RNA sequence: AGUUGAGAAGCUUGCUGGAGGUAUCAGAAGUGCGAAUGCUGACAUGAGUAACGACAAUGGGUGUGAAAAACACCCACGCCGAAAGACCAAGGGUUCCUGCGCAACGUUAAUCGACGCAGGGUUAGUCGGUUCCUAAGGCGAGGCUGAAAAGCGUAGUCGA
RNA sequence: AACCCACUCCCGUUGAAAAGGUAGGGGAUGACUUGUGGAUCGGAGUGAAAGGCUAAUCAAGCUCGGAGAUAGCUGGUUCUC
RNA sequence: GAGUCGGCAAACAGACUUUGAUCCGGAGAUCUCUGAAUGGGGGAACCCACCUAGGAUAACCUAGGUAUCUUGUACUGAAUCCAUAGGUGCAAGAGGCGAACCAGGGGAACUGAAACAUCUAAGUACCCUGAGGAAAAGAAAUCAACCGAGAUUCCCUUAGUAGUGGCGAGCGAACGGGGAUUAGCCCUUAAGCUUCAUUGAUUUUAGCGGAACGCUCUGGAAAGUGCGGCCAUAGUGGGUGAUAGCCCCGUACGCGAAAGGAUCUUUGAAGUGAAAUCAAGUAGGACGGAGCACGAGAAACUUUGUCUGAACAUGGGGGGACCAUCCUCCAAGGCUAAAUACUACUGACUGACCGAUAGUGAACCAGUACCGUGAGGGAAAGGCGAAAAGAACCCCGGAGA
């Protein structure tokens, strides 16, 4: 959630934070290509997540 | 906020099964009521094809408009029309016959 | 275009009757040449096309005085 | 950048042409992003598979014109990579 | 049998390109009342 | 269909139709069509008539298939060969290739297709572009000229 | 001969073609033919001059406005007594 | 406040959450390349870059900047001794688009006159330049006859009248009455208008509650036939399987705002109005033109292209050639609300308006398809049922139609 990153979570710990999810972003572009993915809410669900991290690192 | 929510038991008013004492299971957005029990269509399907299968005529429910359905009271045991003459932390629906809030 | 750098004159228009009033266009142009014109400040020569009505107004006002607002208008002399 | 490396791929292309492709030389045909040069996406492989590649090659695909009733379809168009690796290392 | 109409591109977008009506003063007026028409298109 | 009035027209009923209708008397009119070489859709006569797009030419077999003069393979005849063959530039815009089909299209039939649906398919330091420089010509800071728009043009920067 | 042009006959005229075809013709190292790119425009251009050509339109294009131009001239003008 | 993943569109998958999930309003963050397009160029949605700082490995990446003009401002300094032009650096503003409205610049012809030149059409169409939510115009060198009226703008009369006119076609006032609206201030420096700081009111961008019915017939289905009763500051609304004040949404009424948006108003501030100082190349005059209803006409008056030229309140200029006598105003410097004109866009209503050859060109994926090198032109296209219950299964057929 958005509570969760406000709570002293500093420009560094969610700096590091985005190419985590970024990797499971690109494990899901890959196994869409190929015949293995039947979780897609999974897809649609961390394309609003990097979106929340990129709004926390313009409002301190 | 609407008279009729998922969980509530309802009659049927001014249709083909008149009386018929039933209970809500899905409310669609054109003010349509699926009533478990009454309404019973049967429709003409394939089988299916991808492995599957459907057969021949299998019955289900077609939605009534909300207009012909009521809040069953059990008190007088017929139907009331609902309000929310009470309300001071929620929107209570309370029958308007004798004031008395719905479970 | 053939306007003056101290009056203001700008072309008119009007027309051109006959003995018999057949109207047609003409142009009225005001009469202007150039001309330059000593100053004692900057004790140079300045060039500028006037007509003969802005030569009548310098010789009457001076030329200090006709350069002054010339500039206090917000034009290029 | 730090980002910008999980961008510029997006999947495999095995189909006919590329399984037979990858078996009697050892080249892997990529789905590349629509816009990228021929280092930022030797800089993506030699991260994200841990391998060393030799030179990639590129090009341009066409999207095709489908015709029904109420106007034209035009399908999106896409950039594509032949990947040729060292004679080891074959990727996943 | 040299018909009136022999195709390009280079001479076609010199001519009635977007940059040749936007140049003048004229094709500036072509292309606002072409747009308050409503056509799709604007530059043929 | 019957029946009543000098007439415009009115009235009662048989079937089809499946939800609106207007005594009476007054108003307000986009108020009555056969014809304007009238306008826009439908259907006739001509008429199952003329034609089926160069007078390079086709004849058997085997196959597939619901069905072969026209499709595939085979055998034999013909025709172009300074093109009816190959290749670059324009121009076009997926017509290229493979499965699946044949209602529509193709001046006939189609199992065939430049035709429908679904996949596939264009790899460059050197070949053409872009990058460098210019011809005719275009635009042109400042600058002159002009009712206003604007016109011409120096430095300059575009244009094979 | 390629190539550019259009002198004759016949066929065609609802053509294969809103200007061709099959046979014959004239020029063919130059007042030549042609590819790409540019310049000149509406009482205005171009023209070895015919009033010819300026997008199958030309004794002054095409399009939108003035504009439902003006017509002592043709054609039509609808239910009963 | 309990369902949800936009529409044509429709299935089968994967899912999210009792209170903030979709959903509705306020504020913010992101905002690729084109386009005034503005770092330089271009064939609009493309190419080539510099510079400053911060990182990064023979190949780069984040963050900014970099257009011309108009003003101002420091620095620099040609022929030339000085010092102007000129050249840099910075600050502020402008540029483009939009249907009509308003003021200016330029301005036709067809057609009327039963021909046609003056004249009409007409200062109309169109084309440029400005600015505003309105603009312009406005505070007497004005009109009236010896009576008096006191800024402008707009409607109704005077009146199709006096005049004007190849005295033809035609064009056409004023004086005086009736209404709408109601402020006049300054050049000794003013109201007023801007821009912030302010204290209250007014609404505005979402919502919430919201009265009263039963049995009985026919029918596929009752709102209808019957028999009764109730509500009312809500009774000719919509839609529910056929005709509903009382079934559903609404209506008459009542309440509603974290937050912005304005509109009136608070009392302060910074400004500005603003030109300095009662008006000189100004009034008037002479040829040449316009505007005045007024086509040189006995032609007053206002204007300006050329040429000239005064008096200084014992002055001046007006009262339709001109002159004497009377009356009435102070020209050559400025600022001003209201009544007024308009609708591309909004919302609420309303109709003796249309009902798919009508009404927008357009109820339908319409400025689309198509026709053009272009500017430009420009169509045809609605309806199963209350509900998809949209036809399982069998027989002929190419395994189709
Ligand atoms: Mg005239
Ligand atoms: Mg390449
Ligand atoms: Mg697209
Ligand atoms: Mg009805
Ligand atoms: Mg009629
Ligand atoms: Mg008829
Ligand atoms: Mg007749
Ligand atoms: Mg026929
Ligand atoms: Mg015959
Ligand atoms: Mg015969
Ligand atoms: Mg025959
Ligand atoms: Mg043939
Ligand atoms: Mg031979
Ligand atoms: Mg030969
Ligand atoms: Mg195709
Ligand atoms: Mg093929
Ligand atoms: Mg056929
Ligand atoms: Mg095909
Ligand atoms: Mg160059
Ligand atoms: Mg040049
Ligand atoms: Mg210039
Ligand atoms: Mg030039
Ligand atoms: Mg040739
Ligand atoms: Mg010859
Ligand atoms: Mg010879
Ligand atoms: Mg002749
Ligand atoms: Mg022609
Ligand atoms: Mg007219
Ligand atoms: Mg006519
Ligand atoms: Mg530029
Ligand atoms: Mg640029
Ligand atoms: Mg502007
Ligand atoms: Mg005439
Ligand atoms: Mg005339
Ligand atoms: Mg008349
Ligand atoms: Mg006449
Ligand atoms: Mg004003
Ligand atoms: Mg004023
Ligand atoms: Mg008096
Ligand atoms: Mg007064
Ligand atoms: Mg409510
Ligand atoms: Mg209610
Ligand atoms: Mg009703
Ligand atoms: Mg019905
Ligand atoms: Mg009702
Ligand atoms: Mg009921
Ligand atoms: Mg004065
Ligand atoms: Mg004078
Ligand atoms: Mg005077
Ligand atoms: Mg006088
Ligand atoms: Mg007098
Ligand atoms: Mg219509
Ligand atoms: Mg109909």
């Amino acid at each position: 959630k958005a509570n969760e990153l406000r709570e002293e979570k500093s420009g560094p710990v969610t700096g590091n934070n985005i190419s985590h999810l970024l990797r499971d972003q690109f494990n899901l572009r890959m196994q869409k290509a190929t015949g293995q993915l039947g979780q897609s809410h999974l897809l649609s669900q961390v394309k609003r997540d990097i979106a929340r991290v990129k709004t926390v690192l313009n409002q301190q | 906020m609407q008279k009729i929510r998922r969980d509530d038991e309802v009659i049927v008013i001014a249709g083909k099964d008149k009386g018929k004492r039933g209970k809500v299971l899905k409310v669609l957005a054109d003010d349509r009521l699926v009533v478990g029990g009454v309404n019973l269509i049967k429709r003409h399907t394939k089988p299916n094809p991808m492995l599957g299968q459907q057969g021949g005529i299998v019955e289900k429910e077609a939605p009534l408009h909300v207009s012909n359905v009521a809040i069953f009271n059990t008190e007088t045991s017929k139907a009331d029309r609902v309000g929310f003459k009470v309300e001071d932390g929620k929107k209570i629906r309370v029958f308007k016959s004798t004031q008395k809030p719905v479970q | 275009s053939r306007v003056c750098q101290v009056t203001g004159k700008g072309p008119v228009t009007g027309n051109n009757i006959s003995h018999a009033h057949n109207k047609t266009r003409r142009r009225f142009l005001p009469n202007l040449q150039h001309h330059r014109f000593w100053v004692e400040s900057e004790k140079r020569f300045v060039r500028l096309r006037v007509s003969a009505k802005g030569m009548r107004i310098i010789d009457k006002r001076g030329i200090e005085a006709v350069l002054a607002d010339l500039r206090a208008r917000g034009e290029k002399f | 950048n730090q980002e910008r490396v999980f961008k510029v791929l997006l999947g495999p292309h095995i189909s006919e042409k590329a399984t037979g492709l990858a078996d009697g030389k050892s080249q892997f045909v990529f789905k590349v992003a629509t816009d990228a040069t021929k280092l930022e996406i030797k800089k993506a492989v030699e991260s994200l598979f841990s391998v060393k590649v030799q030179r990639v090659t590129t090009l341009n695909v066409k999207g095709k014109t489908k015709r029904t009733a109420r106007g034209l379809g035009k399908r999106n168009d896409w950039k594509k990579a032949y990947i040729a690796l060292q004679p080891g290392q074959d990727l996943d | 049998m040299k018909r009136t109409f022999q195709p390009s591109t280079l001479k076609r977008a010199r001519v009635h390109g977007f940059r040749a009506r936007m140049a003048t003063k004229n094709g500036r007026q072509v292309l606002s009342r072409r747009r308050a028409k409503g056509r799709k298109r604007l530059t043929v």
